[PDB]
């Protein structure tokens, strides 16, 4: 879940 | 009487992180889907949409405090505020000569008309153009913007955060340099804060008016399938 | 020693419905995402794939018994399939002399080059244009090039599906409608038939391989976020 | 599941 936001919060 | 040396380093470090994640040249917005004037803006306005969500991600990466919040928190902060941002954000590049935003060339001038062929109503536009108008009328310093903006963020009023003690406490120190600011720096702005925290109530009514339309949207899966990934896991409903 | 008239009633169906969803002008490619020449050419590929797959369902839509099967066949069918479908439609594009698929203007060439930035490796690309200049040697009728997609798409032997007796019927028809029409309409064409099921053979090979590379791409969300949302249901791994 | 699909088989 949220994974792309996960990513991109580092 | 005078900003002290911990304010101003906040207030360096905002404008450095708003100057590495907003380029005035617009130049990466031929890389989206192209701009068509039923929803024929649809595609275009979603990877801008997406492309400017990712650039209040790095912002908010850079705030004070923020990275050391925890990944729920960040992601709860980011899901209720990322349209609000994009619509301060966006004042830059707001004309009050065009009531409109115009992002370099012709193909990327944006009218009320063509956010309608993207799926939303004059009930979102009009309040959201007299907002563009307002706020670009306030005459804001960058310091003033990129505070505002941060402070928008670091809201602890916000659906789904955990540690609102810490949020609360991050947003008082922003507030405190904002207020702080401009009375020492900013000639004639004694009614300003008052006016900029008025904007902020102003973007949980646009906020609100969005979401009820882009549920429209969603709900409707050829249109759904138009938006990108990002933008449906950032303006989804999902819990962490 | 003659086709039947209902066997003809088949082939016209089928020609038509892949004139009504294969557009050869490619007008409609300069909507996507623009080509770039790490992975620069994802977002133009992944458009490119997405407005492809639309396509894939409207044929599928109207071959014969297609849309009388159960949604969750429906589904399974076109989500194995989908991939070794634009393969084989691709093929109308290709040109043995430039080993490229041309699609119209020269920003719509794709070279192998191409494709490798868009994630993927010469152990896909080697075999999948192997196939294409194989395939395009073949110099199938338009007739034979449209039944090889549907016999292709009714394919009974898939993950998930669950009325296999009705589709292998559906498809044993469609063979039988193929190797009559080889028989009798195509001069020079005893060996054809058997050429035509070895290419069904290399595209599992090419889909099996397509997958795994697929997958690499949808673990990375950085990669993955490139995507469109009907790529990410129709290549994902949800059953129903 | 598979929202897109479903709608586009109508
Ligand atoms: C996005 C930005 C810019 C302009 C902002 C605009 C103009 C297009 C329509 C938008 C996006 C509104 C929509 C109602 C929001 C949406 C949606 Si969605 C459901 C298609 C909110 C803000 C509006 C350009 C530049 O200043 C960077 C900045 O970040
Ligand atoms: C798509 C079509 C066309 C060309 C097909 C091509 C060239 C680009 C790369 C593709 C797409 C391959 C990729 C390995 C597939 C993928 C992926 Si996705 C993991 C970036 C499979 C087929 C390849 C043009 C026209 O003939 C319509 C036809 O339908």
């Amino acid at each position: 879940k949220h994974k792309i936001l996960h990513r991109l919060l580092q | 009487h005078m900003l002290s040396d911990e304010q101003m380093q906040i207030i360096n470090s905002l404008v450095e992180a708003h100057h590495k994640t907003y380029d005035d040249s617009y130049s990466d917005f031929v890389r989206f889907r192209p701009p068509v004037r039923r929803l024929s803006m649809l595609p275009h306005l979603a990877d801008l949409v997406s492309y400017s969500i990712q650039k209040v991600i790095g912002f908010a990466k850079m705030i004070p405090g923020f990275r050391d919040l925890t990944a729920e928190d960040q992601i709860a902060l980011l899901k209720s505020s990322a349209i609000e941002i994009i619509m301060l954000r966006s004042n830059q590049s707001f004309s009050l000569e065009d009531m409109s935003w115009s992002c370099g060339g012709p193909d990327f001038k944006y009218c009320i008309n063509d956010v309608t062929k993207a799926g939303h109503t004059l009930e979102l536009l009009e309040p959201l153009v007299k907002f563009q108008v307002g706020l670009k009328k306030l005459k804001l310093h960058e310091e003033e913007h990129v505070l505002l903006m941060a402070i928008c963020l670091l809201s602890p009023d916000r659906p789904g955060v955990q540690d609102h003690v810490r949020i609360e406490a991050l947003q008082d120190r922003l507030c405190d340099v904002l207020q702080a600011y401009i009375r020492i720096q900013h000639p004639g702005g004694r009614l300003l804060y008052a006016k900029m925290i008025q904007k902020l109530a102003d973007l949980r009514s646009l906020n609100e008016e969005h979401s009820k339309q882009y549920r429209s949207l969603s709900f409707q899966p050829e249109h759904s399938m138009q938006l990108t990934p990002l933008v449906l896991e950032v303006f989804g409903s999902e819990v962490s």
